[PDB]
């Protein structure tokens, strides 16, 4: 049952499927990349876990977690699509 | 027994995905001591040669380097007539990451591409170097003569 | 390889995005794997610099020694502050393959 997995493979900010799953290396927490980049855009601490970021510019701190993105892609099959279209009705709507 | 148990693993791991004109395993039920053959790359001067590697692994490997050497004679600027191997990732720049199907996938690449600024064989760098037809030539020249 | 500033640009897709939502374990052989002892990872250890996954056991031995060295793609380990326990996947392959 896919809905099994959600706790692991879900964003602690958004409540979303993990896209572009980036991690906070110091503490190992991993979020959506747009959730965890604008986080930072006004604060230094991890959103989980409130560790905070030692350095002056966060986005230092951060790493794409590729191995993640394509185990969640494995696991709900149609998402890497799914989000596909979903950019692509946006810049049809933009462009 | 890990280094014995890693070796099964990429046993499978050759039978389920084998690297590209070449193939390795035991001889004779001894584990720690393989042959690979090597096609001659298509690209190259070794085209149409068939080249019999030994490999030996250590006891604790993947942590240490296995030891790998041609058994076919070849005219190569880093391949030696004891058929040892001038090759980083074989010695200084080993990892226990790397695999068989790896460092064969190399030696493939190093037949295509000699590196003569740090050889084996100073007169084959040399010519390498100097003049390519020649090393072409006598490069074909072997491998219709040894890579039967 | 590219400019941080370059790297975590948004594109204006990005800037306005909404959450997205909420078979078999065979085909995931190659993303839960130890890339030094070759099975699936047990007790994952995760290198800050460039996340990549090994066994406890595993990456402390390939420490010592070493090279000091992330054995996937080489870049330097600092300390052992370089690496740090990844319960979180654990906890993920004990889903995926429950005991
Ligand atoms: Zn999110
Ligand atoms: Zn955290
Ligand atoms: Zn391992
Ligand atoms: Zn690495």
């Amino acid at each position: 049952l896919v809905k099994d997995f959600n706790p692991y493979i879900t964003c602690y900010i958004c409540k979303g499927y993990l896209i572009k799953p980036t991690t906070v290396t110091e503490c190992l927490h991993t979020f959506c990349k747009t959730c965890i980049v604008q986080h930072f855009e006004d604060s230094n601490d991890c959103p989980r876990c409130g560790n905070q970021v030692h350095e002056t510019n966060p986005l230092e701190m951060l790493r794409l977690d590729n191995t993640l993105e394509e185990i969640i892609f494995k696991l709900v099959p149609g998402l890497r699509e799914q989000e596909l279209e979903r950019e692509s009705e946006f810049w049809k709507k933009n462009k | 027994g890990s280094a014995l148990k890693r070796i099964n693993k990429e046993l499978s791991d050759l039978a389920r995905d084998p690297p590209a004109q070449c193939s390795a395993g035991p001889v004779g039920d001894d584990m720690f001591h393989w042959q690979a053959t090597i096609m001659g790359p298509n690209d190259s001067p070794y085209q149409g040669g068939v080249f019999f590697l030994t490999i030996h692994f250590p006891t604790d490997y993947p942590f240490k380097p296995p030891k790998v050497a041609f058994t076919t004679r070849i005219y190569h600027p880093n391949i030696n007539s004891n058929g040892s191997i001038c090759l980083d990732i074989l010695r200084s720049q080993w990892s226990p990451a790397l695999t068989i199907s790896k460092v064969l996938l190399s030696i493939c690449s190093l037949l295509c591409d000699p590196n003569p600024d740090d050889p084996l064989v100073p007169e084959i760098a040399r010519i390498y170097k100097t003049d390519r037809d020649k090393y072409n030539r006598i490069s074909r020249e072997w491998t219709q003569k040894y890579a039967m | 390889t590219q400019p941080l500033s370059k790297t975590w640009e948004l594109s204006l897709y990005e800037l306005q995005r909404t959450p997205q939502e909420a078979v078999s374990p065979r085909s995931l052989h190659s993303e839960l794997m130890c890339p030094i002892c070759l099975d699936m990872l047990k007790n994952t250890m995760t290198t800050k610099e460039c996340l990549h996954r090994f066994c406890a056991d595993c990456i402390i031995t390939a420490l010592r020694s070493g090279n000091k060295e992330c054995p996937t793609c080489r870049k330097k380990l600092v300390s052992k502050r370089s690496l740090r326990p990844d319960p979180n996947f654990d906890a993920l392959i004990s889903k995926i393959y429950p005991s």
